[PDB]
């Protein structure tokens, strides 16, 4: 997944 | 002993007379000794699967028959023992109507079909076509009125003018019905839901109207006709208009044709007094007194005991709903039924709001009517947690982040899923498949929201410029429905509604  | 032992309780839709049952149940308590107590809790088509699953819920559940075969199915219902004599007392078509692979599995009450409801101050002479609707509401708009409000928000309501054209549910064939043949994109219904989507583009309803609304303007005066069932007329006996009950407007000189609905009664498998449901049902419920307590309160439509329905059978309000139900069909019961009414529903509430074409709302419908779904572990007020379908959007928690993923899959009746992160992984450019249960995942709404959490509310929410779901605290919420919230462990941060979901952690 795209992550902060 | 089990908890539910030694006392009866029944579920039985908000919209029903839950009050005349009531007093069906005093009778019984004053006989036996045993208590009765009749709920009425929302979405309790939803909720008794749940409950009844872990041996749970009501001893007694009513809802029309069509949920009844998926329960049955689930084995979440008692095969009912009623005798020949008690059999004679209803007419064969009710009883049908509660047969599910050879066996009785509830108790038939009465026959439900909707009616065209007018104003006979407002409207004298009611149209007998639907394309009639957009004149006279230009004519009443004149005098501050509107032509017709009813229920867009449940499928059941539009069905007739899907079907007037050619829509259908499941095709009969060979003495059951092809879960593989759905009707519900064909010409005839997109025909049908163009007509709706045309009068709301034209200003003749709203996208919004519910039942509450629909049924708040007609009893006020303020719309010349609405689309109800029998369970309506009290309120609207109790209101100041002058109503009649007709035939349903044709559409391109067809009738409409509404799902005929038999309300039933069935008895939980697990519950520990089948004999005291059996009593009460039989006994007092299915009696000449019993079936009139209850109507007074809301009237059933046309009753299953042959000897009160032939008193009903002359009140106009039944004839013209048994004319409705004639040139309509009985619903299926099929476990298929509860798919088909998510995809319905969907399918009408997005082509009236403009969100999707008829075309691609009802192609989607096709697709989804005709599978399998499951639900998340979670329950929310405030977020739906079904249907999880294939190409439905869910939160994953890998084995206090959970990842965006698609539903690849839904097995062992929603039980089991494939989820697919869809971002480049080391093991995949196409992304990372994983096999999940019930409690790992949650369903991203496909839809627009319908409610706002609290202030205060702990959530799961989707960081801007990520495709992860992080634990987050709910501020508050923007009147076009944003949500603000402080994210744990980090300005404010503003996530949309749809990205906001309940927090499992909180909820253990
Ligand atoms: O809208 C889908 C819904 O339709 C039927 O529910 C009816 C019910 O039969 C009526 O008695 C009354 O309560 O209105 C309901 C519609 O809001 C189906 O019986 C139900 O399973 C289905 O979800």
């Amino acid at each position: 997944a795209r992550t902060k | 002993m089990k908890i539910e032992e030694g006392k009866l309780v029944i579920w039985i839709n908000g919209d029903k007379g839950y009050n005349g049952l009531a007093e069906v149940g005093k009778k019984f308590e004053k006989d036996t000794g045993i208590k009765v107590t009749v709920e009425h809790p929302d979405k309790l088509e939803e909720k008794f699967p749940q409950v009844a699953a872990t041996g749970d819920g009501p001893d007694i559940i009513f809802w029309a028959h069509d949920r009844f075969g998926g329960y049955a199915q689930s084995g979440l219902l008692a095969e009912i023992t009623p005798d020949k004599a008690f059999q004679d007392k209803l007419y064969p078509f009710t009883w049908d109507a509660v047969r599910y692979n050879g066996k009785l599995i509830a108790y038939p009450i009465a026959v439900e079909a909707l009616s065209l409801i007018y104003n006979k101050d407002l409207l004298p002479n009611p149209p007998k076509t639907w394309e009639e609707i957009p004149a006279l509401d230009k004519e009443l708009k004149a005098k501050g009125k509107s032509a017709l409000m009813f229920n867009l928000q449940e499928p059941y309501f539009t069905w007739p003018l899907i079907a007037a054209d050619g829509g259908y549910a499941f095709k009969y064939e060979n003495g059951k019905y092809d879960i593989k043949d759905v009707g519900v994109d064909n010409a005839g219904a997109k025909a049908g839901l163009t007509f709706l989507v045309d009068l709301i583009k034209n200003k003749h309803m709203n996208a919004d109207t519910d039942y509450s609304i629909a049924e708040a303007a007609f009893n006020k005066g303020e719309t010349a006709m609405t689309i109800n069932g029998p369970w309506a007329w009290s309120n609207i006996d109790t209101s100041k208009v002058n109503y009649g009950v007709t035939v349903l407007p044709t559409f391109k000189g067809q009738p409409s044709k509404p799902f005929v609905g038999v309300l039933s009664a069935g008895i939980n498998a697990a519950s520990p007094n089948k004999e005291l449901a059996k009593e009460f049902l039989e006994n007092y419920l299915l009696t000449d007194e019993g079936l009139e307590a209850v109507n007074k309160d809301k009237p059933l439509g046309a009753v299953a005991l042959k000897s009160y329905e032939e008193e009903l059978a002359k009140d106009p309000r039944i004839a013209a709903t048994m004319e409705n139900a004639q040139k309509g069909e009985i619903m299926p019961n099929i476990p298929q039924m509860s798919a088909f009414w998510y995809a319905v529903r969907t399918a009408v509430i997005n082509a009236a709001s403009g969100r999707q074409t008829v075309d691609e709302a009802l192609a989607a419908a096709q697709t989804n009517a005709a599978a399998e779904f499951g639900s998340s572990y979670w329950t929310s007020e405030y977020n739906p947690n079904a249907p999880i379908l294939v190409g439905s959007e869910v939160a994953y928690k890998p084995r206090g982040e959970w990842i965006q993923c698609e539903v690849l899959k839904v097995v062992a009746d929603g039980t089991r899923f494939e989820v697919r992160d869809p971002e480049p992984d080391e093991l995949g450019n196409s992304g990372k498949v994983y096999k999940c249960n019930r409690k790992e995942l949650l369903l991203i709404p496909p839809g627009f929201p319908t409610k706002n959490y609290p202030p205060g509310t702990k959530v799961l929410a989707r960081y801007p410029e990520t495709t992860t779901f992080y634990p987050a605290i709910v501020i508050g919420t923007k009147r076009d429905g944003t949500c603000r919230l402080r994210f744990d462990g980090e300005k404010e941060t503003e996530v949309t509604r749809r990205l906001v979901l309940p927090s499992p952690t909180a909820l253990a």
